[PDB]
């Protein structure tokens, strides 16, 4: 997305370079927090919940 | 001595002239894409990369 395809790409029409254009980009990787998951744990379960990532 | 003529020259009129104008123009805020223009005689195949700048 920021610096496009080969001139000799069949796709090179399809991400016009943001490095040419200044055009916006979307992003799409986002930050998860993780805990877990006791449904099926045998034994000992852990039941902390989550941490308080606020 | 007293000069009776003296060399003045040729007679020559200049004209200054003003034009004035005021205009208003409207552009669209076109998308910035790629566009395949084809070959033709002395013109190679090539990208054209669109803008809003009129």
């Amino acid at each position: 997305a920021m610096y496009g395809y080969d001139n000799d790409s069949a796709d090179f029409a399809k991400k016009p370079p943001a490095d040419a254009t200044g055009a916006e980009i979307y992003l799409q990787d986002y930050l998860t927090i993780y805990t877990n998951d006791a449904r099926a744990t045998t034994g000992t379960k852990i039941l902390a919940g989550f941490p308080p990532y606020k | 001595a007293t000069a009776i003529l003296r060399p003045i020259g040729l007679h020559v009129e200049k004209f200054q002239q003003t034009y004035r104008k005021k205009w208003r123009f409207l552009t669209s805020a076109n998308a910035n894409v790629i566009l395949a223009e084809a070959a033709s005689g002395e013109r190679p195949a090539r990208w054209a990369l669109t803008t809003g700048m009129a």
